[PDB]
RNA sequence: AGCCAGAAACCAUGCUGAUUAAACAAUACUAUCUUUUUUGUUUGCUAAUGUAAAAGAGAAAUUAUAUAUGUACCGGUACAUAAAUAAUCCUAUCACCUUUUUCGUGAGCUGAGCUGUGAGCUAGGCAAUAGUUCUUUAACAACAAAAAAGAGCACAAACUGUAG
RNA sequence: GGAUAACUGGCUUGUGGCUGCCAAGCGCUCCUAGCGACGUAGCUUUUUGAUCCUUCGAUGUCGGCUCUUCCUAUCAUUGGG
RNA sequence: CCAUUUUUGGUAAGCAGAACUGGCGAUGAGGGAUGCUCCUAACGCUUGGAUAAGGUGCCUAAAUAUUCGCUCAUGAGAUCCCAUAAAAGGUGUUGGUUCAUAUGAACUAGCCCUGAAAAUGGAUGGCGCUAAAGCGGAUUACCGAUACCAAGCCAUAAAAAGAA
RNA sequence: AAUUUAAUUUCAAUAAAGCAAUCCCCUGAAAUUGUUUUCACUUUCUCCCCGCACUAAUGUGGGGAAAACUGGCUUUAUUUC
């Protein structure tokens, strides 16, 4: 239960094979990791890739395993690099982008948020090919490179946003945006 | 009611939100006195607002402007007109709400004695990014030639100096009150004094 | 206001030991905002008798203060 | 975009800087110069002990970084102006006609008569705090001088624009008064 | 002064309106210092009194009463639904209503 | 469609409504602006039209 | 970012209307009449009632708000103080009469004395309950009667004609 | 009888009218000061169609006069490049 | 006669003519500001519930919600049917990608801009909105039909069942 | 507001011990239809050297060293700290 609120989307290891036949008595086993909102969606995404890659379809295959993946440490930061193929209005484009997070799932959430925000690209039009941990020295993006410096601080960059109780319509004196 | 009158200092506020928030309350039934109405902000630039007002000025009833729309030039009336836009003024509830709103340029003396309040959700540097262009309504009105600003500025400075003497008097009186209060904590019962210290005052 | 310099990662035990060592809650409470918050918390949770006692004490205080102000004239 | 952007702006030597209340102000040998930055997002700070001024912005974006350089260049000019005084030298060109230059209002307004033989009067008063002097060194030169780089430049430009005439060609009609040389005294 | 109350102020809003559509079965109350769902839930079962003054005497008094109870929320910012024993007047929209501390 | 030949309107539009004047007296709509420098003096005078001559 | 000059364009100025604002101010003279208290307002008429808001209807900085305000110096310098702001402060139910002490303020006499009024302290034993709750009839405003006290123009008609 | 023409209106804008982009040439030399073929993209309803949705128990069918208002795609006048 | 998809003639047409299905017609409640056909959903009379389409700054009922982007427009932009905008550009900003030697090229597509002219005054439905109330996501909460669930009542239909 | 016994790479401390020092939990980079082998990667409010106050900062840019406080693992007990 916890008390925890925001942000959800999960990681699944799915394994499947072609249905056994007289013609082939030892089907090829195919495995993939898939980021999805649930197991049924994860199976469908696996099937879409199985259909695109192989000539296998749900009617001609069998599930060997499907199991949810949990990240090794929830609170230790890693730099995840993700390679995407996405579709524009005209056609197809490739991108490999870098995200600092404690979770691969969080990095995918940032990626979907970026693809939506910077290109107006819909979830349907994205294909994730590999998300993996990248060393600090190796990183291309300057926005991730800046985080990786020796020392970091800010004088508070964010406006207040008090609880509903204290968002009342009238104030007694003029306030300030933030303390110095 | 919630309070006898809410008096609102329009300095630092953005037009739309101040009007919109007032309108829902106004419909609920509070009477609200907007003071310093000239010093409200529109979020467009000076040019952008001038352009919009010029277009508004262009609007007319071709066959007879005597029964046409009104190009209201007072900042209070501009605010009033905008609030009317946010009311169903053709209804009886709307007519009543429209009557309840009071708008005042600068600070009038029956309300200079009175307290003034502000709307924190309508403050410009709360709700508009710092680098964006903007314009004060009185300045905009002056820009499209409808200057009544210099008189208000003269009035405000005169009133503000007198007010400053009032504030120093109020502060002085509070200092003396605090001294008397602190003196008389010894004069009250110990156990009661200790209870009063324990939960604060 | 407070900050204590820390290592790269957390650790719950080392944080607990360091927080106990530096006495940060005490310093926060000593600071004015901590005082405002603890006074509000106590006041809210107080009993009807406690509330009457506070009212009674202020009423006593006002009587004495007015007596001084009259005497002072 | 950037986390931190900074600038360290050269010592104003022998002169009195003040950074209080967003209207950055330097006084010196030739004047006191005032210039607001209240609309800018920067934490301009006076370094003071070793002199210098330090400009810093937190969480900058490329426009803001540019503003830091614009402001530092302005501060450098402000220091230069009060220390040594800005001179805009304007040379008067004419193929034929005499242009009569009467500086009036105690060296504050140049009155111009007879550009292209016009027999009509062009008046240009100076902006606040700036001198319009003449050259004894060479006949056509006009000195526009002051503490503020902007007021002298604007005044000189206004003098040029006021003289310059509308209509027909210009390519062989080179006549007029033009800024030649930006210096200090 | 000697007439001191116990029971607390609120404002009786409209009916439980909808956009261009009307339900008079439910009334909407804004309760004076209540600005959130959790706080509205605190007073959820309470008896409500709408007291009003007449044009002229009835039996012998000029003061009359409609009785109700708050019964379920209508929002997240302190708007609560109250059901009364009969439909209340549109005349009384935006008026003050009285909230008993019982049960 | 457009008119065959172009002419302005007859008469000023700026004196509509071309109704009766409210008050008989020739009321001054606006005074000349005051000048602090000048010595105090009257700005207007009423007189009666007696007739015309040539000079 | 910051600025500047610059057009028969734009808004004022100017000028016209303004029962287009169901708008308003100042001045002059005036209508048995005006003022305070009490009771009432449960042939067309001749005593007479209304509130879209009472219920603690409590609340004085100021530019801001990528920093302010005092105070001391000479718009500038220095030193303080605020900074989750109404997450507050103010606040009021200690009835009675009687014993005793202090202080605010009014009034009469010609700044003092006394008395009245308002506020506190000190000592006493004394109040109520309508049989379980069914609006807490407690605010504002208007009026009629009863007592006590007070100080006129316009229209018309004739005449006019700068009006019709 | 608008179950069906001739009239406005309406859809459409072929046709008419107007603006483009390109660069082979023309423009002494020079693609673009001015032009602009061979192409290709729009806009408009200031033309005429296509049309037959509206009106056939009557919306008076051309032109002129008079008279006013609105547009700009600016012919002149102002400021300009 | 209308819509999707397939479709023939015609430059095109809210034009002429079809196919399959569903509608409308003859039928409506809620949404789409508004509207015969779009979406949700088809209706005895009532009470309560929980939702749909759809929304939740104010008009106008629910969030000035949360969360990450993008966006400044001297005519920004705002939801199928739905009421215009293209080729062509842009040293405006944002992501990419290919190349070359922390710098120079070249592309690419997001937004935004020029390209973008018309008749009473004028229209994201209006006000307004830019730390959005815009545009692209995602996260929750709330409001939201006469449909849906539960209950009552009415009639019809069918079924039980009956000749002290 | 909770709650049961399961399931599925959960933890986090507690106080006594060890192990290695960019090394380990990890994660990089490398050498036909298998494994495996190599060196890359932590901290620091430690110290030194150069810049000698050069800072966004109670510091700081560059060069080196230092350690295991810090962290990681193996243990042994411990869960109402």
């Amino acid at each position: 239960i916890d008390n925890s609120l925001n942000t959800n989307i999960h990681q699944y290891h799915i394994v499947g094979r072609a249905i056994p036949t007289a013609k082939d008595k030892n089907p090829n086993v195919y495995r993939m990791c898939i980021f999805a909102k649930n197991d049924t969606n994860a199976k469908s995404r696996f099937w879409y890739f199985m259909k695109k890659i192989n000539k296998l379809k749900k009617s001609n295959g069998e599930l060997l395993a499907c199991e949810q993946i949990k990240e090794r440490f929830p609170l230790r930061v890693k730099n995840y690099g993700v390679l995407l193929r996405y579709d524009s209005r005209t056609g197809t484009h490739n991108m490999y982008k870098e995200f600092r997070d404690t979770t691969k799932e969080g990095a995918i959430a940032q990626l979907y948020s970026e693809m939506a925000g910077r290109h107006r690209a819909r979830a349907s039009s994205i294909n994730i090919i590999r998300i993996s941990e990248i060393s600090s020295s190796l990183v291309r993006r300057p926005h991730i490179k800046q985080l990786l410096k020796r020392r970091l601080r800010f004088p508070a960059l964010h406006l207040p946003t008090l609880q509903k109780e204290y968002r009342k319509k009238f104030a007694s004196k003029r306030p300030s945006t933030y303390r110095m | 009611m919630y309070k006898k009158e809410y008096v609102i200092d329009c300095k630092g506020h953005l037009l739309g939100r101040l009007a919109s928030l007032i309108a829902k309350e106004l419909l609920n039934g509070q009477r609200i006195v907007a003071v310093r109405c000239e010093d409200i902000n529109i979020s467009g630039s000076l040019y952008r607002n001038k352009l919009k007002y010029q277009e508004f000025l262009r609007l007319r009833t071709n066959t007879n402007p005597k029964k046409g729309p009104l190009h209201l030039r007072e900042p209070s009336k501009i605010l009033w007109r905008c609030v009317r836009g946010m009311l169903p003024h053709k209804t009886y509830k709307g007519q009543l709400a429209l009557k309840k709103l009071k708008v005042c340029v600068g600070m009038p003396a029956p309300y200079d004695k009175k307290k003034k309040y502000v709307l924190p959700s309508a403050l410009r540097a709360f709700r508009l990014k710092k680098h964006r262009r903007y314009c004060r309504l009185g300045t905009l009105s002056s820009r499209v030639g409808w200057n009544y600003d210099t008189l208000v500025k003269k009035n405000e400075v005169l009133r503000k100096q007198v007010s400053k003497a009032y504030y120093k008097k109020k502060v002085n009186n509070l200092n003396e009150k605090k001294e008397i209060k602190t003196e008389a904590l010894n004069l009250i019962n110990p156990e009661q004094r200790q209870v009063l210290e324990n939960f604060g005052y | 206001k407070e900050r204590i310099k820390i290592n790269k990662n957390c650790k719950s035990g080392f944080l607990r030991k360091t927080v106990n060592s530096t006495k940060v809650l005490e310093e926060f409470n000593n600071s004015k905002l901590g005082k405002k918050m603890i006074i509000k918390k106590k006041r809210d949770e107080a009993t009807d008798f406690e509330r009457f006692q506070v009212y009674f004490a202020k009423r006593e205080l006002k009587k004495k203060m007015t007596t001084i102000k009259n005497k002072k004239n | 975009k950037t986390i931190v952007s900074t600038q360290k702006v050269l010592i104003p030597e022998g002169v009195k800087v003040a950074i209080n209340a967003r209207k950055v102000t330097v006084s010196g040998k030739y004047g006191t110069l005032r210039r607001s930055f209240r609309h800018l997002p920067i934490d301009i700070r006076l370094n003071k002990l070793k002199k210098y001024i330090k400009v810093v912005m937190w969480f900058g974006v490329p426009d803001s970084l540019a503003c830091i350089r614009t402001v530092c260049t302005h501060l450098k000019n402000m220091f230069t102006g009060v220390t040594k005084k800005f001179l805009y030298k304007m040379r008067l060109v004419h193929a034929h006609f005499p242009i009569n230059s009467n500086i009036v209002d105690n060296n504050t307004r140049i009155e111009i008569r007879n550009y292209l033989g016009e027999k009509s009067v062009r008046f240009v008063k100076a902006l606040p705090g700036v001198v319009i002097e003449k050259s004894p060194n060479v006949k056509d030169e006009i000195y526009v001088s002051g503490a503020d780089i902007e007021n002298v430049s604007l005044t000189a430009a206004l003098i040029h624009q006021s003289v310059l005439c509308r209509n027909k060609d210009i390519r062989k009609f080179l006549d007029g008064i033009y800024v030649s040389e930006v210096t200090t005294v | 002064l000697q007439a001191v109350r116990l029971y607390e102020k609120g404002v009786i809003l409209g009916y439980k309106r909808s956009q261009r559509n009307q339900d008079p079965n439910f009334t909407l109350i804004s309760i004076k210092n209540v600005n959130t769902k959790k706080h509205a839930q605190f007073y959820v079962g309470k008896r409500v009194a709408y007291v009003y003054r007449t044009t002229k005497h009835h039996d012998g008094v000029k003061i009359k009463c409609i009785w109700g109870k708050v019964c379920r929320t209508h929002g997240n910012s302190g708007v609560i639904r109250a059901k009364f024993k009969t439909h209340i007047p549109p005349k009384a929209f935006g008026d003050r209503v009285r909230i008993l501390m019982y049960p | 469609s457009h008119r065959k030949f172009e002419r302005p309107r007859h008469g000023s539009l700026g004196f509509l409504p071309r109704k009766r004047c409210k008050r008989l007296r020739g009321k001054i709509r606006s005074f000349p602006k005051d000048d602090k420098e000048k010595p105090p003096h009257f700005t207007a005078f009423m007189g009666y039209k007696a007739g015309m001559t040539h000079i």
